[PDB]
């Protein structure tokens, strides 16, 4: 019914809406329907999962029929469709989780790769903006032949995946 | 890490309210009741194997204050910004039928350090045998605080905690019953 | 045993 | 609740972190306005560093006084050790048993094992169903603190009873030397 777009090492909020806004039960799996997180009653419980401790909710939200799955620090892995059931819906969300890294001692006149980690089904494709604001584009792998000065700083790489953003920004050591 | 003890002390304006406290991995050891110039264990067994000079922490207090004041002009008079209470009722035990229990009523992530709780019973306020804890610390530098209600459990009676903090904009009850 | 409490400093003025 | 006058929130913390006993002791000073630590002395560094731009004044200040600085990098020893060693009967080495007890939350029911009034949090609770182990199936709320020296917590397992079925609750804690268990039957 939706789609997530997130970071390595992030956190991101995956949400769960009930029909009136009151507490009820609640809870999310995996694709593979292992359980993530519920409550039972006012208690927040966890099972096994892959997910580990890194999953909780927002307390605070579950009286206005809001029951959110917030994962912290993204692996890649993270990516996969979670599915909460509440009041007798299915509310179904795919987390897309993307990584990006430079080659990097990078001197003035080398050239420099941009290498986008992506999550299975993934079909991304990346478009960043020099410090100066030379946009090259890319995909797969972005990269720019030969460097200079100028090009030390903070680039701005947008990853578009299922017509959905999400930036990143590097530091570049462009040497002499 | 297996173990961590913290010193916790802290000065609200214009409140006028300071605090003094050592806590253990999470749980109040002590705290200094500011007015009676006294040292309060949380579990009186604690205050046969150790001590604490009251004393002192009224002294850390004065310079808390002042302190206070200098980082309320340096920081150009910038208030706290308020952040309401997450609160959650349960019992400490498993619920039987006529057999002495107790309600907790957990307020946490909140600040400033002032709150107002209220035990419901059928919508009246009861205090017979009620205590509470003073002001916790979070790592996230918010606070924790239990309030607590001896109870006997009946099928026909509906409790709630009753909160109120700068925070919310209507009083937050959080209801439980058998 | 006594409890040893770490001194309050006054901030820079 | 009235009176929204704004307010200014000064907060000091000193804390003392151990790692084996005490073989390693790492004291940790911090200075919170409102929500925002500002300057800090980590035991590590030696010297007092500004968080924000709002610390500074401070960390430079207090760094000049050498007698302070001294203090304060033995204080790992005269304020930790020294109080880890007052109370360590009481805090480090306190020990309250658990209370089991076992319950049915309808064909596909939920076991519920809760667990009460211990001390320390370490702990470990297993499900067992004719003395094999369940893990998958089994959810679990961690540990809760009760804000009184003492924890619980309940672990739940989901599972469909059938007839003649023996299903077991274990509890592992340093206050008992050998495992505690409550049955429920089917």
């Amino acid at each position: 019914k939706k789609v997530v777009l997130g970071k390595k090492g992030d956190t991101v909020e995956l949400t769960c809406t009930a029909s009136q806004k009151k507490s009820i039960q609640f809870h999310w799996k995996n694709s593979n329907q292992i359980k993530i997180l519920g409550n039972y009653g006012s208690f927040l419980w966890k099972g096994p999962s892959k997910l580990n401790d890194r999953a909780d909710s927002r307390r605070s939200l579950w009286d206005q029929g809001n029951f959110p799955l917030i994962i912290k620090n993204l692996k890649i892995e993270d990516s996969d469709t979670y599915i909460c059931e509440v009041e007798d819906q299915k509310e179904e969300v795919q987390l897309l989780v993307f990584g990006l890294t430079a080659n990097s001692h990078l001197l003035q006149g080398q050239s420099l790769t941009l290498t986008l980690e992506s999550p299975p089904g993934s079909s991304p494709s990346v478009q960043c903006r020099s410090p100066r604001g030379k946009n090259i584009q890319g995909g797969k792998t972005l990269s720019v032949s030969q460097l200079e000065l100028q090009d030390s700083g903070t680039w701005t790489c947008t990853v578009l995946q299922n017509q959905k953003k999400v930036e990143f920004k590097i530091d570049i050591v462009v040497l002499a | 890490e297996e173990h961590v003890i913290i010193q916790a002390e802290f000065y609200l304006n214009p409140d006028q309210s300071g605090e003094f406290m050592f806590d253990f991995d999470g749980d109040e050891i002590f705290h200094v009741d500011m007015a009676k110039k006294e040292t309060v264990w949380r579990l009186e067994e604690f205050g046969r194997f150790a001590s604490f000079e009251a004393q002192g922490a009224l002294a850390n207090i004065a310079v808390d204050k002042a302190n206070l004041e200098i980082m309320t002009k340096r920081s150009n008079y910038t208030p706290i910004t308020n952040v309401p209470p997450e609160v959650t009722v349960l019992t400490n035990s498993p619920v039987e039928l006529r057999e002495p229990n107790v309600l907790i009523c957990f307020i946490d992530k909140f600040t400033p350090p002032v709150v107002n709780v209220t035990w419901l019973r059928n919508g009246k306020p009861v205090t017979t045998g009620v205590s509470e804890t003073v002001f916790l610390p979070r790592e996230d530098h918010l606070f924790r605080k239990f309030h607590y209600l001896p109870f006997l459990p009946s099928t026909e009676d509906v409790y709630d905690c009753r909160v109120e903090h700068w925070g919310l904009d209507e009083p937050l009850l959080k209801q439980w019953e058998f | 045993p006594k409890y040893v409490k770490q001194n309050t400093l006054k901030l820079a003025t | 609740m009235g009176d929204t006058r704004p307010r200014f929130l000064w907060q000091l913390k000193f804390e003392c972190h151990f790692f084996n006993g005490t073989e390693r002791v790492r004291l940790l000073e911090r200075c919170i306005y409102n929500q925002e630590e500002s300057v800090r002395f980590d035991s590590d560094v030696g010297e007092y560093r500004a968080v924000t731009e709002l610390g500074r004044p401070d960390a430079e200040y207090w760094n000049s006084q050498k007698d302070l600085l001294e203090q304060r990098r033995a204080a790992v020893d005269t304020y930790c050790r020294h109080n880890y060693g007052v109370g360590e009967s009481f805090t480090v080495q306190r020990r309250v048993e658990p209370k089991v007890t076992v319950y049915p939350s309808q064909h596909h029911n939920l076991l519920v094992c809760s667990v009460s009034g211990f001390y320390p949090g370490s702990i470990e609770v297993r499900w067992f169903r004719n003395g094999q182990e369940e893990k998958a199936g089994v959810v679990s709320t961690g540990l809760i603190q009760n804000g009184d020296w003492t924890f619980q917590t309940l672990v739940m397992l989901e599972t469909v009873p059938r007839s003649g079925e023996v299903y077991t609750c274990q509890v592992e804690h340093p206050s008992v030397t050998s495992p505690l268990t409550v049955e429920w039957r089917a």
